[PDB]
């Protein structure tokens, strides 16, 4: 079948006049050239009933002629220890002690600790092979000693391990002991576990240097390169207090290690302390400090874990800032990835006079055509229209590389029919290692995905991509909006989430009206802040969407291409494990706005209410539509018509997810309800936040939360606030050939917002 | 009593979901016999587009939508708005096991995946 | 119809050999006197198809004649302040400053701060009148000198409001000032409020002397009789910070006080701060710390919500133990009450021989007939039966006065039929005043119940009680287990779950075997840690239930009979508003036992899994049944038969609530699955706790997790586990005259657990 | 633009509440029309013990039983085993309204119960 | 300047009192440390032949009531010299094993106690400003402290 050919990314989601963006791309095989060239998007959706793909060409310096070449991807989370001087290899006697928590014990070899060279078989490591604990050493001849546990490793239990080198007495040993409390493993203290034990082997040959940097949870492939050691054998599950010791440690240095004190402390070579750096704002950091005072420090890569439950966790403090010596652990997966770490194919720097909009760099190579989405920012410091679009980059980030249809078994029951999946669907299912996971796929382990990155080829957000639920999704959705302000000659300018969180209230504050994406779910603290003082000084607000400002996420100081958030019982994918609720990056207690007193209603009037993607309703006009005060909302629009009966998703305005007016959760009392969508199936379902007790019937027309509500009210100093609560409304918008009440009320709305006028007093 | 070796024990629930599965086919082969006008009407509107599913035919879709993707059936685009073909998912690395027979609409794959469905636990039973 | 005429409690739940209890009685009006007399409980359930109601007289020096009365209960949570010599009544200028947070604002006439006489309308108040704020003084000669603020207050919008009285201008005064932030009112900044006011008015007359106590959310009722303050015109919502000035202030005093500044400090005659007091432990006391240096302290009445969110929390930190100054409010209900403080009617002390079971003081008045439920304990320190039944006193006071399907909307949903109520329930909605509310109830204010009190009648306690659901529940329910003991002959002691919270592990070691209730739903940490402990050293154990271990409690240790819940996202009747999950008791994150990695798989087997109550099916054997290792369970059981197919709960062994088998929530790796329950229909549902995304078909027939798994495991030293992971089990003992495969089942495992041989090895 | 008196403002979600509850009962008054054999269903098994309710009567159930507890009926048993009545749930501090018509039996008041939300649903409409 | 946990018990059913003393010695408590084989503890027994009567007077922590209160005061004579910590009344006769409970600082049958004084309640950011006494088993026997003994005294 159609096979993907080409693939690449950029380093930045957005830039601005005179600014540099760079460009990676990798082909199957190293072979020919490939053509690069700048285009405008338009339309994406290439629906028949609808306008159908439409893009311009640019002319720029970017466009011409690259070499085809294979980039490989460095895939799964470590922590790499660089030791250029061998200290980590000793000469002598040695020791390795650490605690270990494993996921999927049976699942192949797994490398836990080593300073290893895979290819000569050199050096040191200590593993998992056919679900047990081996200590290994190397002398790069091919000839190895190792010594294997007789207790194969429980899943997801607590074990300290300590490997042990005597040349004196010409030995390897090995011991396990189960560190099980009431609320660290899998199973209780009820279980009698008998996972002890102490063994011996001869050491026939002696560890060499490996000419490798030392691995936390991976082996090295083989000898470094221009300074990169390759990590394979990836360990899923996590590591607390790992360390090295120069002497050769007994029984009883064993058992005391196992309860937490430091043995020896003179003697040791290393010992990195996951938990050192956690303060008040968290450990924004991939930096790991050695604790043994000799600077072997380390790397963090491909972001593991950081402020996970360590082994002496007894759930007295759930917060990692307040108890950080309980949180000495990192989870490492095989499948992390937060930057793809090719090499640059070519670089763009925006010229003057090319207007603030969604681009793309269009690549042919073979019968293969790729698109790089990004987006020009107007001059720093200047806006250029009277209309500012925010593109949902989180929700884009969160969404990346989805695979819900290949990996989640009630996928088919939430999309409500069989799933329609293309060519990227199954480039994805494919070669996994290329592109990564989404914030709505599980790790192999089964923990929820926590951190995305911009920095990987991301096939959902090109422009011809069609989703799972049945029509087209994010970016592709977002164009809806795009074209039908190109269709009307509306004059706007266009900025990313992540400019906004930057930049806060005063980059909104230089526009007199502000348009939101189809589905801006995830947001920052801040984000929500700078809407809400955009609002409050005389802002004007179009929500043309639904379940916007759901989760918290916060972009990592670090690394801004990196996303971190962590989901609880709700509209989720996935829960977070017990104690593991506050995001590492700023040490704040994140998931559902509505958790927080900060609901959306209390910003833009409507809230999350439903969701269900078999097919779109339409809206019925209620009373407040007959009112004085928004006629010129309703104008032109018959008093007894449907609004949005037809559109390209799902065939109607009001549908896939769907807003709600509420007071208790904070709708300005002065809000006005104008329709409400209705022709809701058993699909469409409560929300788990509005349950106490589940019932029958909880579902699209049986209760009374499934509906989307369009609703207006207005602020001090002249401004407002517009919801149609619906992430179907952009959809309609071009229905009958811009011909429709969708199309006629936006019009309206977005006419009266732009004016010099203060906004319709209600 | 003793646990020393996790090879000597295993996921007993499987026990139940068998039991389960079993139970619940003989249901959806009663229903498709004491209800046969549902499949007319699935291939009539199959989104229930201003027509919504009947409670037995949303019970037999209950029953199909909920099982493990191993072995799933679902609709590969080989050309947009052209060519509908129904796949398998496979393992991690393997490409789907696409059907032989072409469709020109969505709406007729999704038909025939529900037929094929049928026709399925009918061989089983 | 027929009405109640008399009702009583006692001070505790349980007693030992030579320990008092004391015996509180109320009748409608003083006349007459009351028979009491004392019986031992067999049988509470008055079912035709089963053995009927049952009971034993006992001779005691308690049986007589006592005087009939009736006894007044002070109902709504308040502060009061002692001020014998009138401290807290200034003879010339003062001020009352506070911040405020009203939940019924136009629910009548509500005293916010007072030392105030409403018979003679002397003193000072602060109250609430036509949905605004009034500050009145009054001279006791019946006439008295008000203002009035112009400004309605908002539902739940934190106000600062300054009260002053100011002879030398003869002058009342009044400032009220909105202090919305982004997270701690209602609706945030984008509304444009206008609230502000400043308003005078003429004072012709002079504060006189009230001869009451200063009351924080009430007002006086009358001058104090033998030093008792009545409360009357209760306040809802929160109160932060109130303090008097002995001063006239102005507006800038004012401005300055609504930003959280303390002005003229040395002024102050009394400044109470409700956070003071706040540790790593918590604040698990009424007492209220006067902060001017004048020691005014105050004392908290029906136990008002501690450690609430406070007028300048912005959600930075949801703890209260590491945020107190941001917590410093109090959350008052007109419908709280902890304590009946009546007078004692008499008193029993346990004499020696007096076996240990299940005891009532039994009442007769009128054609009336009431009963008060106790525990006898054995002897302090020791044991007089090999088998120990747990009685689930914390789950009776959870569900203590529980009124859903007269309150909640979705009672008859849940129940999955009309409920079928008596004139107990007809009582309780009657005269709420008398009995107070449940934790599965909500206060007037929509925030749900979180303290429940032993010091008050019980309805839903008593033996011939028949509940809601369609049949019995809780300690009638539990008294189907102790009729079928007492028909096979076997020897029992019987404790409460206060007790195990004293007495730890100690109290378990002490018995071969150890019987759980009906419905262990509510326990401590203390409660999981002991039963931990006394399975894991070869303890026994039968868990003849579902839904055990489910909720977290902690028990007041200033006040034994109180104890606290705060509930989340789950198999809940409300959640908890944002930043108020902590405990006041213990200052922990309690809520679900499953959230904080102590699932009840970990310790008894089996979860909760579903709830149903329309009817219960019935077992049908797995596998496992067949195993040799468990021929000794399923002795005398045909292999083809069906286990409890009939019963006096829902007519079946497997229903009401469900608890299955789950490796991945800690099931013991050994645990064995011998039956799974069927016949569960769409009223059956999938707990929140087990749905990412909702999806339709999650209910009983349509998905795998709606079942009750029969499960055994064994532990160290001869130990082990047997669960049934129904409520309705103990339903079906007695079905058929005793002669059925759960009695049988039942027989075989305790005859088995009772004998000197260690538990068989699975 | 000003917010000062919140007289000025109610729950303006009322107006759906409305909207929605008469569609609702003109639904419900449809399915009794096109299922009359349901009523005979729930004088046979209230309960549906052993015989689970039909979609038709779920879907009917589903509607009765989310609906407000002030007006909304309960069964009041005068005698234990002997005599029911219907009650109708009102203010706190007020006694119950009970029907004149004693039952027998549980599920007899129940049936009746459902009988009389079906005639006053008819008397609305 | 020895560390000591008392407890003095009547019971009337056995017509007995009873006394409990146990040296509670720690690194840094006490006058000499835990090199010293202290042997300070003792169960003594004596027959009860009287039954307690009302003394009319108040309570009193480190005192003796001279006489019956006139005009609502106490006068407190034979006064201690040393630290209290803790004091507590059970309205039931504790065993040895209540009193060795007692000793390790667990709080032994709460719904049991008349009244229990925790000197410590009431200390802040601010120290404890106050001569209130607060009564912890919730019954509102306050205490009042007086001629200021020194408060904020190691335990
Ligand atoms: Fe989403
Ligand atoms: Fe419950």
């Amino acid at each position: 079948m159609k096979d993907i050919a080409i693939r690449g990314y950029c380093d930045r989601p957005s830039v601005a006049t005179g600014e540099t963006i760079r460009f990676y791309v990798s082909a199957n095989e190293t072979r020919g050239t490939f053509d690069a060239e700048l285009v405008r998007l338009i339309h994406g959706d290439s629906n028949p009933a609808g306008p159908g793909y439409k893009e311009e060409a640019i002319k720029s310096d970017l466009e011409g002629q690259y070499p085809a070449r294979f980039q490989r991807t460095q895939f799964g989370s470590y922590v790499e220890v660089a030791d250029p001087d061998a200290g980590l290899q000793p000469d002598g006697a040695f020791s390795v002690h650490l605690f270990l928590w494993s996921t999927t014990p049976s699942r192949g070899r797994q490398g836990i600790a080593s300073r290893w060279n895979d290819e000569r078989q050199s050096g040191w490591n200590l593993a998992i092979e056919d679900g047990r604990v081996v200590f290994t050493i190397g002398d790069g001849s091919g000839a190895t000693s190792s010594v294997v546990s007789d207790r194969p490793l429980f899943q997801q239990i607590w074990y300290s391990i300590t490997g042990v080198y005597d040349p004196e007495k010409k030995q390897l040993r090995l011991y396990q002991k189960s560190v099980v409390n009431r609320t660290n493993s899998r199973f209780g203290l009820v279980v009698p576990l008998d996972s002890d034990c102490a063994v011996s082997a001869d050491a026939t040959v002696k560890a060499a240097d490996s000419e490798t940097s030392l691995l936390i949870a991976g082996l090295g492939e083989a000898a470094a390169q221009d300074g990169r050691t390759w990590c394979i054998a990836h360990y899923n599950g996590k590591v607390d207090a790992p360390k090295i010791y120069g002497c050769a440690l007994g029984q009883d240095d064993a058992e005391k290690l196992s309860r937490g004190e430091i043995v020896r402390p003179i003697s040791r070579l290393a010992h990195w302390d996951f938990s050192a750096g956690i303060g008040l704002n968290g450990i924004p950091t991939d930096h790991v400090v050695d604790a043994s005072g000799y600077g072997h420090h380390g790397r963090c890569m491909n972001q593991p874990s950081r402020g996970s439950t360590g082994w002496n966790w007894d759930g007295h403090e759930e917060n990692f800032i307040h108890c950080p010596e309980q949180y000495g652990a990192l989870w490492f997966h095989e499948d992390c990835l937060d930057d793809c770490r090719w090499e640059k194919d070519f670089e763009f720097t925006v010229p003057e006079g090319l207007k603030s909009d969604f681009y793309a760099v269009k690549i042919r190579y073979e019968d293969t055509e790729d698109y790089i989405p990004f987006f020009v920012l107007p001059p720093r410091g200047t806006a250029t229209a009277p209309i500012l679009v925010i593109a949902s980059t989180l929700s884009y980030l969160a969404y990346a590389n989805e695979q819900i249809m290949h990996k989640a078994d009630i996928g088919q029951a939430v999309a409500g029919h069989t799933p329609v999946l293309n060519e990227n669907d199954v480039e994805l299912h494919k070669n996994l290692s290329y592109y990564g996971l989404s914030t709505y796929d599980g790790h192999i382990d089964g923990r929820g995905v926590q951190y995305t990155s911009w920095r990987r080829p991301i096939m959902n957000l090109r422009p011809k991509h069609r989703q799972g639920f049945g029509s087209i999704w994010e970016l592709p959705a977002d164009l809806h909006l795009i074209d039908w302000l190109n269709h009307n000659g509306f004059e706007y300018d266009v900025a990313t989430e992540h400019d906004l969180n930057d930049q806060g209230a005063e980059l909104l504050r230089r526009y007199k009206v502000v348009l939101t994406g189809s589905h801006p779910e995830y947001q920052t603290w801040a984000n929500a802040d700078a809407w809400e003082d955009y609002l409050a000084d005389g802002g004007r607000g179009m929500y043309l969407a639904a379940n916007g400002m759901y989760w918290i996420v916060e972009v990592h100081p670090e690394k801004p291409w990196v996303m971190e958030v962590r989901k609880e019982l709700g509209v989720t994918a996935w829960e977070a494990p017990p104690g593991e609720y506050h995001y590492s990056t700023n040490g704040r207690r994140g998931g559902r706005f509505r958790g927080r007193a900060r609901a959306t209603q209390k910003i833009w009037g409507t809230g999350m209410s439903s969701f269900g993607f078999d097919h779109s309703g339409y809206f019925v006009q209620m009373p407040d539509s007959q009112d004085e005060r928004v006629a010129w909302i309703m104008e032109g629009i018959d008093p007894e018509e449907r609004i949005g009966d037809g559109g390209l998703v799902g065939g109607g305005a009001g549908g896939y997810e769907l807003d709600r007016y509420d007071l208790a959760l904070g709708t300005p009392p002065n809000t006005l309800l104008l329709a409400s969508s209705v022709e809701h199936s058993v699909v469409y379902t409560v929300i788990p936040d509005d349950k106490a007790f589940p019932h029958p019937g909880m579902n699209g027309g049986e209760h009374p939360f499934v509906r989307a509500d369009i609703t207006y009210f207005s602020t001090a100093n002249g401004g407002g606030m517009f919801a149609t609560s619906s992430i179907s409304w952009l959809g309609s918008l071009s229905w009958n050939d811009y011909d429709n009440n969708v199309s006629k009320m936006t019009k309206n709305v977005l006419n009266q917002f732009i004016k010099d006028e203060p906004a319709p007093r209600v | 009593s003793c646990v020393r070796d996790p090879s000597n024990y295993r996921d007993r629930s499987a026990d139940w979901y068998a039991f389960y599965d079993e139970r619940r086919r003989k249901e959806i082969i009663d229903i498709i016999d004491e209800h046969p006008e549902i499949v007319e009407e699935h291939a009539a509107n199959p989104f229930g587009y201003r027509k919504h599913p009947s409670p037995y035919l949303q019970r037999v879709h209950n029953y199909f939508r909920m099982q493990p993707t191993f072995g799933r059936y679902y609709i590969y685009s080989e050309r947009e708005w052209d060519a509908y073909r129904i796949a398998t998912i496979r393992e991690f690395g393997e490409l789907p096991e696409l059907g032989d027979e072409r469709f020109k609409t969505e709406e007729e794959a999704m038909h025939a995946v529900f037929l094929r469905r049928i026709e399925d636990v009918r061989a089983e039973l």
